[PDB]
């Protein structure tokens, strides 16, 4: 629950549109703060 | 689930505590096997 | 955590009071990660 957000459609919608779009400017990732600790931390693992 | 079967085998933690992470995993799989129907068919023609 | 593991055998205590002691013993090490790179980095010039 700490990693599954609320079901926003603009940004679900804005996630399949840049599959197949261009890269003008070079993305980078929303960064995730995790120790990997508990073998519940596996949830990232499974998110990527 | 076999690495974080052994994972928590190395820090022996309970049983229920490694279970309930694998009822979870296969649950993701019930989930997966619902929405991937509609993916395949409805969503690959939408990237074509 | 292999001293306080044959400590708990050799009397031979539960399962999950010996897993909750070394849950704590990797407890200590994401804090004492994150705050290695405060010491080595802004104390080490203090004592130089």
């Amino acid at each position: 629950k700490a990693r599954a957000s609320e079901a926003d459609i603009s940004s679900i919608h804005l996630a399949i549109a840049r599959e197949v779009s261009p890269m003008f400017n070079v993305h980078e990732l929303k960064k995730i703060a995790e120790s990997f600790e508990d073998p519940s931390s596996i949830v990232v693992v499974l998110e990527f | 689930a076999n690495v974080v079967n052994e994972r928590a085998v190395q820090d022996d933690m309970q049983k229920a505590t490694r279970s309930c992470t694998k009822q979870w995993l296969r649950h993701l799989e019930t989930q997966f096997d619902n929405i991937a129907v509609a993916h395949t068919d409805h969503l690959s023609v939408v990237y074509a």
